[PDB]
């Protein structure tokens, strides 16, 4: 699962 | 020795090879030491250990277009995935520059966390940073200004106080409790854990999560 906090560092 | 505690520095993520704004918290030994740093706006990551190699003094000096010479290694902003957009901060050796009547064209070889990337069209020519070399210059002890990072949105203009549905929650528009802001693995839109008609109570351990619009 991808949260906006996780996908930050592209 | 070199870097002191509380000193503001740049920490290079050995994975993507980018440099991030951080601050030294503790210094231990195994110039072969370990630097325990915390990222300014990455509290969810807490303290991180770094090799002396991946830590340098905080960038501060900007090299303007006129003083940019070819063959000069600097730190600039680039987005390997979306080159036309703003990305992160990498080291790069300026390969060539070409000024016409319409634009000053800056090209450099962006170094990444695995191998270089030759002849990249650098968008932000006014935001080029000189790498602080170990020794030269004073240590940054006072809280400095922030570099602009991460791709921008052309629908809210990255204005924190403005509610968006493209860069924020696709549903309501909020931007709080971001670690609960599910992102669909299809349209890359954000969906709060507590917003869609059966409010989820936790984070789907399943690798993927496809929103309602995409089933
Ligand atoms: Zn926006
Ligand atoms: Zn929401
Ligand atoms: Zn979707």
């Amino acid at each position: 699962a991808r949260t906006k906090q996780t996908a930050r560092k592209s | 020795f070199l870097y002191k505690v509380n000193e503001y520095v740049d920490a290079r993520d050995t994975n993507m090879g980018a440099w991030f704004e951080a601050q030294v918290v503790r210094v231990t030994r195994k110039e072969d030491v370990i630097y325990h740093v915390k990222y300014d706006d990455y509290p969810e990551n807490g303290v991180v250990q770094m090799n002396s190699r991946d830590v340098r003094a905080r960038a501060r000096t900007i090299i303007k277009w006129q003083d940019l010479e070819v063959g000069q290694v600097v730190m600039l902003n680039y987005n390997p995935d979306n080159p036309k957009e703003r990305g992160f901060w990498y080291d790069a050796e300026i390969s060539r520059k070409r000024e016409t009547r319409t634009a000053r064209e800056l090209y450099a070889n962006v170094v990444l966390g695995d191998d270089s990337l030759n002849d990249c069209r650098i968008i932000f020519v006014d935001e080029v940073f000189k790498i602080e070399r170990p020794g030269e210059g004073s240590p940054m002890v006072d809280n400095p200004m922030r570099r602009k990072s991460g791709p921008s949105c052309k629908h809210c203009k990255d204005d924190v106080n403005r509610l968006c549905r493209v860069c924020a929650c696709h549903l309501c528009g909020g931007r709080q409790d971001p670690d609960k802001q599910l992102m669909c693995d299809e349209c890359d839109m954000a969906f709060h854990i507590y917003c869609l008609d059966p409010p989820l109570s936790s984070v789907p351990s399943e690798d993927e999560w496809y929103c309602p619009e995409c089933r």
